């Protein structure tokens, strides 16, 4: 099998290693093994999904200068057969802005690591 | 009714919204009512302004109508029943004598404590003839929040009927498009009602965070 | 702090020990922080001060 | 009951007779301006703001202290000038010698006299004079700081350490302009319930050394919550800043705990951030604890799990909300197909599940705090309620001073709670409890109506004491009710989480309640094979018979043989740990799993009235409860748990609902014969002190500067027959170690050596491996 | 009061509640930090402003914060002329009648 | 664009000084604002203070014309879409100036409808306080642009500088763990 590569998102690095620690090196042992490529700026992260090459990417609704949901937005537009796009909304009422991001799941703060496995599974099946 | 309208029951001295911080002064129970009706002799063109109202409307349909009078602030509330709104809508209009041509807009205002009555319309009219002006109070329950819209009486009532749907979810039956104006359409829930969240986030600082103001500890 | 309508300010005090004293008193602002993407340059805060530690100067 | 008729102001209220003014305008909804003033402390009229004016009475009366009477008019400061004038003098008096602290003061923002001096007094000062002076603060004990220039001299916190709390260690000193409150030499204040009169002060004379200076009411975020320490189950108000709990209030529940705490519940909240919290999940690799993504970790424990198929135990700990002690039982025979289930990390024994099952699991409400306060008979068995449940002590010492409680204890000596019950101490030795109340069959006391037994956890040590304590109740008629220590032993009781119970008190052998909860678990049916106890548990572990155990929030210093329970994990194949702190079992696990604090978790407890303590989380944050760790374990080892949140749980259990069927069988366990100690040893005694070396407790260094100091207590007699003197360190020694402490005389039955359960230096489990009714050599 | 160290409170103000005046110091302590609290009650308000009517319906529950303040803002309503004075002329007309109706949208949306 | 071809030589040095110094100058903005802070931006386009000093007199109206966006306001849930139609509306290469407290962390509306702050949906590349920040303040973080602008790498430099940013950014912890000094 391939390792799915993942693309995680964030100025901030503690949601990184959140992130990292809801999805071990296998979702389930049915799943293949994940590698994370970590993007803590927009213009690595843009580069990144232009390289291709990702399963899935999380971004984060709150990184500090280029939000997630806008990053994904970007992606969605600027990259053909992109990959499925996950967010992490910093609040409920960011919903309907996740919705308007086009992210194939959205994940509220604090990172419920269950919820966000879930998701990433449901994405990646 | 002709009881005061309570529409939140404040217990505990010092506005304390929960237990309080010092311990024995939480047992003052302190209804907050609303103004009362008003004793009949309504200060200034009031008094004419309903006596015009009763004369135009029907003994039996002005009692059947008008629900409530209250004078505050030198202002006159009419508090008018549900259903009824229509015909005293037209009738202030219409009226030489009362010609509330210009009615200002609809506000809502949620009342989650006043069972029954949660959710209350308020109508400014002004005449413009008679350099007078009044306000109607409609109230309406949580459970069927419908108020008959004016929208063939006052116009300029829409998008206010829409407005105060938006942040309330009164639905203002016979409204010739109650949709959302403010918030999109597809947003869930009604943000001015009292139930809804404040939505905010917390503030970030250098090693700590403020919750939004709803979170955090008030007193009323 | 408590003034300010946009939650702009965060202060910690603490005791102003006799071995380091740095305001008058039993309590100093140890921590004192303002998000100014959050201020909104009303001036309440100074209004409350009751010190007159804080000012608002010209400077912008 | 006896109600007059009043006019308040021009408004007219019938109230019960006795109803003090200030009650009736209260209800009525009048502010009447009040500092000394305290529903639940007698009144004592000192402060004079209360003052209204009566008709028929020339002087302004407190209506703080003007009992209702009918026909009565009063008029306050609304419809007074009189009673205004003196409302406003009395404030303007009140501020003369006050400090000009409000900003430094931690009250402000929530202090009655700014609220009160806002409300009825004069816009600004007429004192051009010199105030009053005083040093501050001044620290009247470790936790509680004084500022006696901000004291009012309402006496509320004196009236509150004298009535309400028999503490009486602070009092109102000096005369007249210089008095003041004080504990009058180096003597700290010293009392379980310190806390309540730093809530009770209604200006910031009395404040928490540990709030100090953290924050101003605006900035908290705070609360409802329920107390995680004793199956008391206080409402509380947890009141926290930028994600750090600063303080815990009493709140307000007048069928708990009314506004009182002691001061665990108020201050032992920092044990989840003494940073020993484990924050992510932990697997054992090359024999050390690394961390671990959740994906690998629950895959590994489920792996592990089903390895160990029936052959594991489930140790739950008391420390489980009853949503949590559920979700172990159901993970235990649901998912492990194990009976072997129970949350006794503590001296226990097999007659105790028997009589748990019989007569506490599924009857709630049996016993209430109110019937306490009313019963004419209380007979405390094994159980201290000052150390233990101290609300209890609370609720029994009211009923003492105003319905006349009559307090027993069996116990070894009268404890400063029992004294302060004014309780009659039966002298018994450890082991010797069921004589006493097999004894006690004759007491007229105990045939008065309403008489009741509460039963301490500590009786389970005793052999047929639990049998002994039933069957005093039935042939009495006295209700029993049994008060554990932990908040989540009730609540796991009604979660089935023992080895001879299901949840709602169904017993485990009966097939038709089998039957039952499988039918409303939607499963094939439960394991009938009876289960092991927890030292059951831990003897099977130890003795390499059991493949795997499920640990959660266990301390195995607390059981009665911590070097074997230690064993028992060491020699385990595989140990699942679910603890919120780093700890013994987490040194000794295999899989560890970090668990939500309960500021953090959604859940109830029971309390020892079976009363439900629910809470919402306080902190939101990415940890989560027990539930869901296990309900996702069970997932990935492939059953479908069921429970993704408390409110599943909760739902679950009310559609279960009580047994309501056939009820289990008494204990009737014999009374074996106590061991007899010989020359230079003596029975053991012993209870948890409220204030020990609590894994709780821990990051409060100045909760425990207030624990009471540690002393092995004797007879004279015992203490010259060892050869020591009072006040003298004693040691007393087993086979596995030895505890020294300074002796105290304390007038015990002779042979008995009392300690301190496991208070700092004593840590009777740990270092000597016994239990209270054990044999240990004395020396001095 | 303006000083060497800018905008401020005066330092007479200062000295009055932080030297002398307790009561002073309780009224500027609570009046700043909960404010004032406004009896209950209902109040319609309307000025005069540059577009119009500007209302202001407000509800105090006793409270010191505003139970409910709604803004009837001239803009909001005067937008509803829009289709009057924009429907049958060109879009060149259509600017000139929006710009004449002078909707500031703060108000409108709020 | 070729320009991005270029060797890492002393050409690609000065086309890049060049550039920057030609991008800095003729900085249009585009014709968009959202509340009260358009209104001190377009005083800062009055004749008290001059935006076309600095060659940005030029309103886009357009923006395909735009170079920059002075959000210029608050930003709320329902405009959040279309100010980011705008934004991907202009071309390359982009700025955005998050003026005023609510377009760059939703200032003092920390609620439902407010998006708390444009970097939500468009990278933002200078944040500036004030509600509203005075002409004055606008200019200076408009010169703040103009010195970041005129540092910006191209083609391989540009490579090694997102790579270098990337390095630094992943490094610095959040601002919740710079607990200095709190209790
Ligand atoms: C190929 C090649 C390289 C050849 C070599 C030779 C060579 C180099 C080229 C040859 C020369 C060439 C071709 C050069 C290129 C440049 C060129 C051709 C031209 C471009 C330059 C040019 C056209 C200059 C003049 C343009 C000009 C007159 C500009 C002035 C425009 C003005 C007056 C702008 C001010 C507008 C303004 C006030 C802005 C505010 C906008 C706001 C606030 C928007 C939002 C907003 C609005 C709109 C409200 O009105 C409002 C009202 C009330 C409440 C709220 C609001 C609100 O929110
Ligand atoms: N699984 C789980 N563990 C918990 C929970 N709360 C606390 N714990 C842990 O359980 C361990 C044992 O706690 P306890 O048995 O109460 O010991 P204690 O803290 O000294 O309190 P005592 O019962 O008086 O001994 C502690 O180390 C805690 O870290 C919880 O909610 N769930
Ligand atoms: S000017 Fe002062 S009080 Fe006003 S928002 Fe800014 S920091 Fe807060
Ligand atoms: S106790 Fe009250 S009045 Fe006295 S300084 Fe503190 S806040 Fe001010
Ligand atoms: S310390 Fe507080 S409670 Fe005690 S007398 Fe003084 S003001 Fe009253
Ligand atoms: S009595 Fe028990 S439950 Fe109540 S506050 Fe104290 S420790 Fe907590
Ligand atoms: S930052 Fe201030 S001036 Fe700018 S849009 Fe927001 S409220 Fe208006
Ligand atoms: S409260 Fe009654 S005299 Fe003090």
């Amino acid at each position: 099998s391939a390792p799915l590569r993942i693309l995680v998102y964030s100025d901030n690095p503690r949601t990184r290693e959140q992130v990292r620690l809801a999805l071990g090196k296998r979702i389930h042992p049915e799943l293949p093994e994940i590698e994370y490529v970590d993007v803590a700026t927009a213009p690595m992260a843009i580069s990144q999904m232009d390289a291709g090459g990702f399963d899935l990417a999380i971004l984060d609704g709150e990184a500090t200068p280029a939000g997630g949901m806008g990053v994904a937005k970007q992606v969605k537009d600027e990259i053909d057969d992109c990959p499925p796009i996950l967010v992490l909304t910093g609040r409920a009422d960011d919903a309907w802005l996740a919705k308007w991001s086009r992210a194939e799941a959205a994940v509220p703060h604090p990172i419920d690591p269950i919820r966000l496995s879930d998701a990433v599974v449901s994405l990646l099946r | 009714g002709d009881e005061p309208e309570i529409i939140a029951v404040r217990r505990g001295m010092f506005g304390n919204r929960d237990t309080g911080d010092t311990s024995g002064y939480g047992r003052l129970v302190r209804p907050v009512a609303l103004p009362g009706s008003t004793p009949r002799p309504y200060g200034g063109y009031f008094d004419a302004v309903m006596d015009r109202l009763a004369e135009v409307l029907g003994e039996e349909r002005y009692a059947m109508s008008i629900e409530r009078v209250v004078v505050y602030r030198d202002q006159l509330t009419i508090e008018v029943s549900r259903v009824q709104l229509p015909a005293v809508a037209s009738v202030l209009r219409d009226d030489p004598d009362l010609r509330f041509e210009l009615c200002l807009g609809v506000s809502g205002v949620h009342y989650p404590e006043d069972t029954g009555r949660e959710l209350h319309a308020v109508y400014p009219l002004m005449s413009i003839t008679h350099n007078r002006r009044i306000q109607l109070e409609v109230a309406a329950p949580d459970a069927d929040p419908h108020i008959p819209s004016l929208y063939a009486v006052y116009p300029t009532t829409d998008w206010h009927e829409r407005e105060t749907y938006d942040f309330f979810g009164i639905i203002f039956d016979g409204h010739p498009s109650l949709t959302r104006i403010e918030m999109p359409d597809d947003w869930e829930g009604h943000p001015q009602r009292k139930d809804y969240p404040l939505g905010g986030i917390p503030v970030e600082y250098h090693g700590a965070q403020i919750p939004p103001p709803d979170q955090r500890r008030s007193y009323s | 702090a408590w003034a300010c309508p946009a939650d702009a300010i965060y202060v910690e005090g603490a005791d102003n020990t006799a071995d380091e004293r740095y305001s008058p008193g039993e309590r100093y602002g140890r921590v004192y922080q303002i998000n100014y993407l959050r201020c909104i340059g009303c001036g309440l805060c100074i209004e409350a001060c009751p010190t007159r530690a804080l000012t608002m100067t010209t400077e912008y | 009951v006896e109600m007059v008729s009043l006019t308040i102001d021009d408004h007219e209220i019938s109230v019960p007779k006795g109803t003090l003014l200030i009650r009736a305008a209260e209800l009525m909804g009048i502010q009447i301006p009040r500092f000394c003033d305290h529903p639940l402390l007698d009144p004592v009229g000192a402060c004079r703001q209360c003052l209204v004016e009566v008709e028929g009475q020339r002087k302004p009366m407190a209506s703080c202290t003007t009992t209702v009477m009918p026909d009565m008019v009063v008029r306050t400061q609304f419809t007074s000038e009189a009673a205004d004038k003196a409302q406003r003098g009395v404030m303007e008096l009140l501020l003369i010698n006050h400090p000009l602290d409000c900003p430094i003061c931690d009250k402000g923002g929530e202090c009655p006299l700014q609220n009160q001096a806002m409300s009825n007094g004069r816009p600004e000062t007429r004192f051009e004079d010199v105030k009053r002076t005083f040093p501050k603060p001044i620290s009247i004990s470790s936790q509680v700081l004084l500022d006696r220039e901000r004291c009012v001299l309402c006496a509320r916190c004196t009236r509150f350490s004298s009535q309400i709390a028999g503490d009486p260690f602070i009092d109102l000193m000096e005369r007249g302009a210089l008095q003041q409150v004080g504990i009058g030499q180096d003597k700290p204040f010293q009392s379980y319930f310190s806390g309540n009169t730093v809530q009770i002060c209604p200006v910031g004379a009395l404040t928490g050394t540990a709030y100090r200076f953290r924050a101003r009411p605006f900035d908290l975020v705070s609360s409802p919550s329920v107390c995680e320490h004793c199956a008391s189950g206080c409402a509380q108000r947890t009141d926290h800043r930028r994600g750090k709990v600063l303080r815990r209030l009493a709140g307000d529940e007048p069928e708990v705990n009314e506004e009182w705490n002691c001061d665990k519940g108020r201050w032992a909240f920092t044990y989840a951030t003494v940073g020993d919290r484990i924050t992510t999940p932990m697997l054992r690799d090359g024999g050390v604890l690394r961390p671990a993504s959740w994906s690998e970790a629950l895959t590994v424990a489920a792996a592990g799990l089903l390895t160990a198929a029936g052959s594991t135990g489930v140790l739950v700990g008391g420390r489980c909300t009853v949503e949590d002690a559920y979700a172990y039982a159901k993970f235990a025979r649901m998912v492990l197909n194990t009976n072997d289930v129970d949350f006794r990390a503590r001296p226990h024994s097999a007659e105790e599940a028997e009589f748990l099952a019989a007569h506490v699991a599924g009857q709630t409400m049996g016993l209430r705090y109110a019937e306490l306060e009313n019963a004419p008979t209380v007979l405390l068995a094994g159980f201290e309620p000052e150390e233990e449940s101290p609300i209890v002590f609370l609720r029994l010492r009211k009923g003492v001073r105003k319905n006349g409680v009559q307090v027993v204890a069996v116990a070894p000596w009268a404890s400063r709670g029992l004294t302060k019950l004014a309780g009659t101490v039966v002298p018994t030795v450890p082991g010797d409890e069921p004589a006493a109340l097999d004894g006690m069959h004759d007491d007229d006391r105990l045939r008065r109506p309403g008489a009741v037994i509460l039963v301490g956890e500590r009786l389970a040590t005793s052999p047929g004491a639990l049998s002994a304590a039933v069957r005093l109740a039935a042939a009495t008629g006295a209700r029993l009710a049994w008060i554990p220590r932990r908040a989540g032993e009730r609540g796991a009781i009604e979660a089935g989480a023992l080895p001879n119970l299901l949840p709602g008190g169904r017993p485990v052998d009966d097939a038709d309640a089998r039957a039952e909860v499988a039918r409303a678990w939607y499963i094939s049916a439960l394991p009938e094979a009876p289960g092991r106890d927890t030292a059951a548990i831990l003897s099977t572990a130890a003795s390499g018979h059991l493949a795997a155990l499920l640990v959660g929030g266990v301390e195995l210093g607390d059981l009665p043989d911590p070097e074997l329970a230690v064993a028992a994990v060491r020699t385990t194949p595989f140990v699942v740990s679910l603890e919120l702190r780093e700890s013994a079992v987490t040194e000794l696990a295999d899989v560890v799993f970090p668990v939500a604090p309960v500021v953090e978790k959604a859940g109830s407890f029971l309390n020892w009235e079976g009363r439900p303590r629910p809470f919402a989380p306080s902190l939101k944050t990415n940890a989560i409860p027990d539930l869901r760790v296990l309900h996702y374990l069970a997932d990935e080892i492939g059953v479908d748990l069921a429970l993704p949140t408390a409110e599943a749980a909760d739902a679950e259990l009310a559609q279960l609902g009580t047994w309501g069927g056939a009820r289990p069988p008494a204990p009737t366990a014999p009374p074996t014969a106590r061991p007899e100690a010989g020359s230079g040893q003596a029975v053991l005694a012993s209870w948890r002190m409220l204030l020990d070396a609590g894994r709780l407790q821990d990051g409060e260094p100045h909760l425990a500067g207030t624990a009471v100091r540690p002393v092995a207590r004797m007879s004279a007699a015992t203490a010259a027959g060892i050869g020591a003197s009072d006040g003298a360190p004693v040691t007393v020694s087993t086979e596995r170690g030895a505890v020294t402490l300074p002796l105290a005389v304390t007038d015990m039955p002779d042979g008995v050596v009392w300690l301190p359960m496991n208070s700092p230096g004593s840590a009777v489990h740990q270092r000597l491996g016994v239990t209270a009714g054990a044999v240990v050599s004395i020396g001095a | 009061k303006l000083g060497p160290d800018g905008l401020g409170n005066s330092p007479e103000h200062i000295a009055k509640i932080m030297g002398r005046s307790m009561e002073g110091l309780i009224h500027h302590f609570k009046l700043v930090t909960e404010g004032i609290r406004v009896p209950p009650g209902q109040v319609y308000v309307a000025v005069e402003s540059p577009r119009g009517e500007l209302g202001v319906h407000m509800v105090s529950d006793g409270g010191t914060r505003p139970y409910r303040v709604h803004y009837r803002d001239p803009s909001f309503t005067n937008l509803q002329a829009v289709a009057a004075t924009c429907e049958g002329g060109m879009v060149a007309d259509a600017i000139a009648a929006v710009a004449s109706i002078d909707p500031v949208m703060g108000g409108v949306d709020r | 664009g070729l320009e991005e071809r270029l060797p890492g030589g002393i050409l690609l040095s000065t086309v890049e000084t060049v550039a920057g110094y030609v991008r800095k100058g003729s900085l249009w903005p585009a014709t968009f604002g959202l509340a009260c802070c358009a209104i001190e931006m377009m005083s800062t386009a009055g004749p008290r203070f001059d935006i076309a000093r600095f060659g940005m007199e030029r309103f886009s109206a357009t923006p395909r014309q735009a170079d920059l966006m002075i959000v210029a306001g608050r930003v709320s849930q329902k405009m959040a879409p279309v100010l980011r139609q705008i934004y991907d509306q202009m071309v390359e290469p982009k700025w955005v100036l998050a003026m005023g407290v609510c377009a760059s962390s939703g200032g003092m509306f920390n609620n439902y409808a407010v998006v708390q702050g444009v970097d939500h949906v468009v990278p933002v590349d200078i944040y500036l306080p004030g509600c509203p920040p005075r002409p004055e303040m606008l200019l200076h973080a408009i010169l703040k642009l103009h010195d970041k602008i005129q540092q910006m790498p191209l083609g391989v430099n540009r490579e090694e500088a997102i790579r270098e940013a990337e390095q630094a950014a992943l490094a610095v912890p959040p601002t919740i763990e710079l607990k200095g000094l709190l209790r």
